[PDB]
């Protein structure tokens, strides 16, 4: 009643598996669930006596729980007169550790807003905001482009200093829990033979999430979101490429090489919609419509690692999909290479733009009747 | 006990195990510091730790008997200190490292018990006389001591009956039956018996009692099977008259009323059971088994007794004593509702005396059993030390006069009580502290609020105005008044007169309306502004032997540079200001009026060579020279005043407003103002001892520059305004080499300031490298 | 150096086993006053020692 | 990581200018009593 | 941030030298003004 109530075990002597041997309340880099546990061997091994064991994990958790909420708060005999059983007990006890453990986790979710988190790091993190990123990008590839960076954006202050520009400007936004994001490089912008012709943009946007929060909201989580966030950073890249392209023939082997881009801008198109709906769609809306409200303490965690899990299976980073994937970005890679000419108000860089293209395109239908 | 108390451990242990490499004394402090448990209180594997000690032991028997005098004497950290001596002896390569080092540290360099607690209880009556600084205490003529055995008590000294003495087996059943039931329960009501003969105890332990061997196999077994409730009420009730007078502490005192009602109770009882055996309604087996949860419940006493007994625990001791009596076991009970509400009333005048200490402020020692030992200290002197003596020495932490579940908030506790004794000045017992905690802790969010609106901005404008120079017109004034006096230090000069001439000034400046600068005072320094900075920045490093033998007569003359301001504030104000940020202000004040001082001198010097305008161009092509280094100077001093000015004092005054203006607490309110006189002394460089230098002979030669400007400068000035090859005469050779120190100096300032920010990246360097480099001449000179 | 409760903490040691410098018993029994979990003061005292 | 390292060093020198402002002024008091 | 280390190094020597002394100092006052 003790650890279920109040969210200590007592030990005098210790000689249990069943203790309290709580870290200090004035480290808070902790997430509250490293109290103590240590276990020790029972005096009785023939048919190894034990207590309700329903209930025996159940109190262990449930009290971890209490501790970290308080922050914020048979018969032989001939005689259930016969039968010996603990349900009798165990019920009146597994009531108020559940409400306890309900308690918290509801605390969790109507205080810290740990589905506010969740959507703020889709918001941010992986880039489900349009008409801010369509701005961002195209300003960042003002003092970028082709791919790689020509020596920018090698130190997080100039793309901060865009970014703090941008972010006035949104569609997905202007939140406590859009405040405060991390945007930061994991790679220094050099390659070893810049390329005119490249999609590759990799960046790691991240979310906070206060503490409590952080054992349902992991950084396993927010690194799956950054890759998905690169992924439609590449794909945002193509489409400035494109744009800028469709502009250059604006303001006018022309005819030819916009039959080709309208080709290849089809099937990337269909391509980019079939990922955009298995890895963008079901898995957005079962992590939006995925928060606990019952009060799951652990829910939330298990929520959010199924999230992950199934953007990535159906992103194509997994192992069956991910030449499929690669050849998405080649693709993407050939139609720039292609719509960086254009009409300019090269005809066999155009056709090479055209053969890699449909080369991708054959590509991708061969993995994918493979992988079938 | 140090404020860096792991690192001074630390490094005693790295001077004694002579270990001063490997990962350092930062590591292992670190590692201290950052993996903690919240408070000693944790047990251990502790049957486990007792099995190795024992392995490593010479003798289990001797350690194991240390253990339980500890425990009597409610040590603090005993089974986590053994826990930590098995894990420590564990391994061979540590312990071998220890034996070593304190073998290296040792080559380099008759009385009872009833006289025995006379004794304790004459030096404890001098102990609390000592402890309340000559407080009263309950003194009162006694003869229960004169003759404690012939009073139902047992002692050193007591026996059976030498009146009552008859053959119990020529008794017949009945009779030797009736015999040694009234022999039983005059032991159990602490006298002798007729055939159970209290026996004699050295030292105050449980009182033994004999039973006579004439009777029967199965009749002498209950006997000695109730010996132990003879014994428990022997001990009880030497126990209850010895602390039944008042010379211990409040606690010992309640405790030993509680215990003879029980006792009484007992004895009522044991009266009815000796009637009832009289009439021969009565049997063995019957009287065990009637008083089986009274039994429990009196030896449960007996050893809380004994255990106060041998460790003479009072005050907070005895109950910390308490507490482990009734904690140990906890939960389900058969006999600790007697310890329940003994230790109840045993800390009802010690909970009576924290209640009024944490709710209303309120607190005197009456044997000093309390946690408070009261030490009186002065609150003015808080400003002149140092240390602060209010949270140190006005009120103690110990480990003796604390109660257990009370030290777990104690800190919280005293400092409510602090704040409720500032605001004048200007409960219940539980088996857990929660439900008190709980209460502590309100009462201390109170404390602090409460106090905080007993206590008021108006010093901190002084402050500003004064020491940070806001509104310096009245600096500038005192700049002509400190250039009269340049030979020697101000410190030769009683400060007096230079307040006179400060107030003289001031009623000539709009300056009335502000009533805080009467708490401002003049301090003589036994040393000058640059000489202390050096040694400030070369104190616990190499550079103090090198400039040990500076003087400032190589470097600038100092004559108006040991001149501070302090601001000495009465109590509880004084609290907030003390000597450890005095001096830190002192030092920063001295600073800014040294460079101010230089500041208006070189502006002096450039409005005074207007006259030169009254001289052609082509004859003052040195004095040319010499007016654009002494330009250079100035603007350089120029640029770092404003720097450290507007881009440093400023901001760091507003996130001081800030955290005074959002926080209640007085602590936090001074933890802010030291973190804001740290934030100052590093944006001033004074973290730096090459730079502090650097800073120091730059700000000298300007002032030796304009000192040697000076003189020819009123000469041709006085020149032009009376007449209305001498120019280059005028001009002397040294103009050169200032320009070229100066050069020199702002170099390496530039230099080390790049270098700094480039390793210790401080915030404060790249600034002064953006200010020296700020013409395109200089960024890449850096 | 060694205080009343310091010499009967260093006999009690003593009597566990193991010489140890009067200064760093004292430096032992502050950092275990100090509230220092038993495991890390068990660590750092072995790197002090062995080191 | 290098925030906890600089953190650390930009601590420690205002800490050793603490102590030895600790220290000059314990010479003070001893050179004034 | 090997430069930071052995910054933070130097600092704590120097802290563990200037407590060092100041127990020293208050060695000296309490076995002299008390």
């Amino acid at each position: 009643h003790d650890w279920v109530y109040s969210g200590v075990f007592r030990d005098v002597y210790g000689e249990f598996m069943i203790q309290v041997n709580h870290e200090y309340l004035g480290c808070r880099d902790k997430s509250y669930w490293t109290h103590g546990y240590v276990l020790v061997s029972k005096e009785v091994e023939a048919c190894v006596p034990v207590f309700l064991k329903h209930v025996a994990h159940d109190v262990y958790v449930c009290g971890k729980t209490i501790n970290l909420l308080k922050l914020c708060c048979v018969q032989p005999d001939t005689d259930p007169l016969p039968v010996l059983m603990k349900h009798s007990v165990t019920a009146p006890l597994a009531a108020h550790v559940s409400l306890v453990n309900k308690a918290a986790v509801d605390y969790f979710f109507v205080e810290l807003h740990l589905g506010a988190h969740f959507e703020a790091l889709r918001h941010f993190l992986l880039m489900e905001d349009g008409e801010f990123a369509q701005s961002l990008s195209d300003l960042l590839f003002e003092k970028l482009g082709a791919g790689q960076t020509p020596g920018e954006l090698l130190s997080p202050l100039v793309l901060n200093s865009v970014l703090s520009k941008a972010l006035q400007y949104s569609l997905h936004g202007d939140t406590p829990h859009a405040a405060n994001l991390s945007f930061a490089l994991k790679f220094l912008p050099e390659a070893f033979a810049p390329n005119a012709p490249d999609v590759l943009s990799c960046l790691e946007l991240r979310y906070k999430v206060d503490w409590p929060l952080n054992i349902v909201v992991t950084e396993g989580c927010l690194s799956r979101y950054s890759g998905i966030f690169s992924f439609l950073l590449q794909l945002k890249l193509m489409m400035w490429t494109l744009k800028d392209v469709c502009f250059h023939l604006k303001r006018t082997q022309f005819r030819q090489l916009q039959l080709f881009k309208h080709e290849m801008q089809h099937f990337v198109k269909v391509i980019q919609g079939y990922i955009a709906n298995q890895i963008l769609h079901v898995t957005w809306c079962e992590f939006r419509a995925r928060l606990a409200s019952v009060g799951d303490l652990e829910e939330i965690q298990r929520a959010h690692a199924e999230y992950l899990h199934k953007a990535v299976f159906r992103g194509l980073l997994t192992e069956k999909a991910a030449p499929a994937m690669n050849i998405i970005h080649s693709l993407f890679s050939l139609v720039l290479k292609f719509r960086s000419q254009l009409i300019s108000q090269n005809f066999a860089l155009m056709q090479q733009s055209y053969s890699t293209f449909k080369y991708y395109s054959h590509f991708l239908f061969k993995v994918v009747s493979k992988l079938v | 006990m140090s404020e860096f108390r792991i690192h001074h451990d630390v490094n005693e242990l790295l001077s004694l195990l002579r270990v001063h490499g490997g990962d350092g004394a930062e590591v292992y402090i670190d590692l201290l510091q950052k993996n903690r448990t919240p408070y000693v209180t944790t047990t251990v594997s502790a049957h486990s730790a007792k099995v190795k000690i024992a392995e490593f032991s010479r003798t289990p028997e001797d350690f194991l008997k240390k253990y339980d005098e500890l425990k009597s004497k409610n040590t603090r950290n005993l089974d986590p200190l053994v826990y930590l001596l098995s894990k420590l002896m564990e391994d061979r390569e540590t312990l071998q490292y220890l034996q070593q080092n304190a073998k290296e540290r040792a080559e380099l360099a008759g009385p009872t018990w009833q006289q025995s607690l006379e004794l304790t209880r004459k030096m404890l009556r001098d102990k609390q006389s000592k402890k309340n600084s000559g407080q009263r205490l309950p003194v009162l003529p006694a003869w229960v001591y004169e003759r404690p055995a012939l009073l139902g008590d047992f002692l050193p000294g007591t026996g059976g009956s030498a009146d009552t003495a008859v053959p119990i087996g020529s008794l017949p059943l009945a009779s030797q039956e009736a015999a040694v039931v009234e022999d039983l329960l005059y032991v159990l009501v602490g006298v002798d018996g007729r055939y159970i003969s209290a026996q004699p105890l050295t030292g105050r332990q449980g009182r033994t009692f004999l039973v006579d061997p004439n009777l029967d196999l199965s009749i002498r077994e209950l006997v000695s099977r109730i010996l132990p409730v003879a014994a428990s009420y022997s001990t009880v009730t030497r126990f209850i008259e010895e602390k039944s007078s008042f010379e211990y502490g409040q606690v010992n005192h309640a405790l030993a009323a509680a215990m003879r009602t029980l006792v009484k109770e007992y004895l009522v009882l044991v009266t009815q059971l000796e009637q009832l055996q009289r009439q021969g309604l009565l049997s063995l087996q019957k009287l065990w088994f009637y008083i089986q949860p009274a039994m429990r419940s009196l030896d449960i006493l007996a050893s809380l007794a004994t255990s106060v007994d041998k460790g003479e625990c009072i005050g907070g001791a005895t109950l910390s004593l308490l507490h482990d009596r009734s904690f140990s076991y906890t939960g389900d009970s058969q006999a600790q509702e007697l310890c329940l509400h003994l230790t109840k009333a045993a800390s009802t005048p010690y909970f009576e005396i924290l209640e009024k200490w944490i709710y209303r402020g309120i607190i005197d020692d009456p044997y000093s059993e309390f946690m408070v030992e009261e030490h009186e200290l002065r609150k003015e002197k808080i400003q002149e030390d140092y240390n602060d003596k209010y949270w140190d020495q006005r009120y103690t932490v110990v480990q003796r006069q604390i109660p257990s579940f009370l030290q777990k908030m104690a800190g919280k506790v005293l400092s409510t009580g602090k704040y409720l004794n500032v605001v004048r000045e200007c409960v219940v017992y539980t088996l857990k502290e929660r439900a008190y905690v709980e209460q502590i802790e309100k009462a201390f969010s109170y404390a602090s609020k409460v106090l905080l609106d007993f206590l008021m901005l108006a010093h901190l404008r002084s402050i500003k105005r004064y020491f940070l120079m806001d509104q310096g017109d009245f600096f500038v004034h005192f700049m002509d008044l400190t250039e009269e006096e340049l030979k020697k230090p101000v410190d030769d000069i009683t400060p007096t007169r230079l307040e006179a001439l400060l107030e003289l000034a001031l009623r000539m400046s709009t300056a009335n309306t502000d009533p805080f600068k009467d708490d401002l005072k003049i301090d003589l320094m036994p040393h000058d502004l640059i000489t202390q900075l050096l040694r400030v920045l070369a104190i616990e490093t190499q550079q103090e032997k090198a400039m040990v033998h500076a003087d400032p007569t190589e470097l600038t003359l100092s004559g108006l540079e040991a001149f501070s301001f302090d601001y000495v504030v009465t109590w509880p104000l004084s609290l907030i200001i003390n000597r450890k940020a005095l001096t830190r202000y002192q030092m920063l004040f001295r600073h800014m009026f040294y460079c101010k001082h230089v500041e208006r001198q070189l502006c002096s010097v450039w409005i005074s060579n207007k006259a030169a305008k009254r001289f052609s161009l082509h004859s003052a092509k040195w004095f040319a020279g010499a007016f654009t280094l002494r330009q250079r100077m100035l603007n350089f001093v120029q640029n770092i005043q404003s720097y450290m000015m507007f881009e440093v004092m400023e901001p760091t005054w507003h996130v001081l407003e800030q955290n005074l203006r959002s926080a209640s607490n007085i602590d936090d309110v001074l933890g802010h103002h030291a973190s804001f006189l740290d934030n100052c002394l590093k944006d001033c460089m004074l973290t730096n001892p090459e730079l502090l230098r650097v800073f120091s002979k730059l700000m000298s030669v300007c002032v030796m520059f304009t000192n040697c400007l000076q003189r020819f400068t009123q000469s041709m000035k006085l020149d032009s305004e009376l007449g209305h090859p001498q120019l280059a005469s005028s001009f002397e050779a040294t103009i050169t080499k200032f320009d070229k120190n100066f050069s020199a100096h702002l170099l390496d300032l530039l230099a080390r300031l790049s270098i700094y920010s480039t390793s210790d990246c401080e915030h404060g360097m790249a600034s002064v490298i953006s200010r020296l480099d700020f013409n395109g001449f200089y960024t890449e000179r850096l | 150096v060694l205080s009343a409760e310091e010499t009967e903490l260093f006999e009690l040691a003593q009597a566990a086993g193991g010489a140890m410098d009067p200064e760093v018993f004292k430096i032992l029994v502050d950092l275990l006053k100090l509230n220092v979990a038993p495991l890390a003061v068990f660590q750092m005292l072995k790197s002090m020692c062995a080191g | 990581n290098m925030k906890d390292f600089e953190n650390q060093i930009t601590e420690l020198k205002k800490e050793n200018f603490n102590l030895k402002l600790r220290i000059y002024f314990l010479e003070e008091r001893m050179q004034q009593e």
